[PDB]
């Protein structure tokens, strides 16, 4: 199972 | 929290349109102009066979990163749009999850000439024959004859703008937490919309546009047609597959 997304609405 | 979670003014119409406009131009990927500069450069009978004769694993391997790279603009496009960044995150994900591939679907019409029925893929433009080793051709031409019809609304990019995020910000997708938060933003982003097109005289495309059905049907043929991919070859999905794909079409 993944969770990239929570990371690139994190990242900034 | 922010403003277009009330009623707006005119003025903060006028901002708001200017604002997705903006919010657009940073993260369409390619721009109109690089598109239509290409129109003429069209693939060769010779490496059209080149892609007919790659594998079935491969070819998809190839459009799953094609369509993850396309994601992630549309994933930049929802953090600068203006309210998406004052939803929670439970929120934030299910508008990405469901609105996504909906929102590159939208975009890809740019990408498609309706005169010659050809879509831009990896550098050149290329018909619907080009992807008849993925073993998908109702969704293949699905997609392009939907491509097709957004071709002859003859979007400005200012259209697509509006439109995407309309598309995205949907108070309607199951599993949102603070659905009247939703609710408001999609008012404001809809009164942005068609304030553009009354303002450019564009109105009549209002009924020429596609139902919000038509979008949904897309998205359940291709995680249909993976499901399928994913039983033929479950090893390529686990190891060669991008996981954001994997994270919105496979839930992991
Ligand atoms: N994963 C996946 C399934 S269909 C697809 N497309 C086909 C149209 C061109 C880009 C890639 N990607």
């Amino acid at each position: 199972k993944h969770k990239i997304l929570h990371r690139l609405l994190q990242d900034s | 929290e922010n403003l277009y979670f009330q009623g707006a003014s005119l003025t903060e119409i006028e901002h708001l349109v200017q604002s997705v406009c903006k919010s657009y131009r940073e993260t369409c990927q390619l721009r109109l102009e690089d598109l239509l500069r290409q129109r003429s450069n069209i693939f060769s009978r010779e490496e059209v066979t080149g892609y007919q004769r790659k594998s079935m694993w491969e070819m998809w391997e190839r459009c799953a990163h094609h369509l993850t790279e396309a994601i992630q603009y549309v994933v930049e496009f929802a953090k600068r749009l203006s309210g998406f960044m004052e939803l929670c995150q439970n929120d934030q994900i299910v508008l990405l999850k469901a609105g996504a591939m909906e929102v590159v679907l939208v975009r890809m019409c740019r990408a498609y000439n309706a005169d010659n029925r050809t879509v831009f893929f990896e550098g050149k433009y290329g018909g619907m024959e080009l992807f008849r080793a993925l073993g998908c051709s109702e969704l293949i031409s699905s997609i392009f004859d939907f491509s097709h019809s957004l071709s002859a609304l003859h979007f400005s990019e200012d259209e697509i703008a509006l439109y995407t995020a309309l598309v995205l910000i949907n108070a309607h997708r199951p599993g949102l937490q603070e659905k009247r938060k939703v609710e408001q933003l999609q008012y404001n982003l809809e009164l942005a919309f068609h304030h553009h097109l009354c303002k450019t005289h564009r109105q009549s495309i209002l009924a020429k546009l596609p139902p919000k059905g038509k979008l949904r049907s897309l998205c359940s043929q291709h995680v249909e047609r993976l499901q399928i991919f994913q039983h033929l070859h479950p090893i390529v999905v686990q190891a060669a597959f991008p996981p954001l794909y994997k994270e919105l079409f496979s839930g992991g």
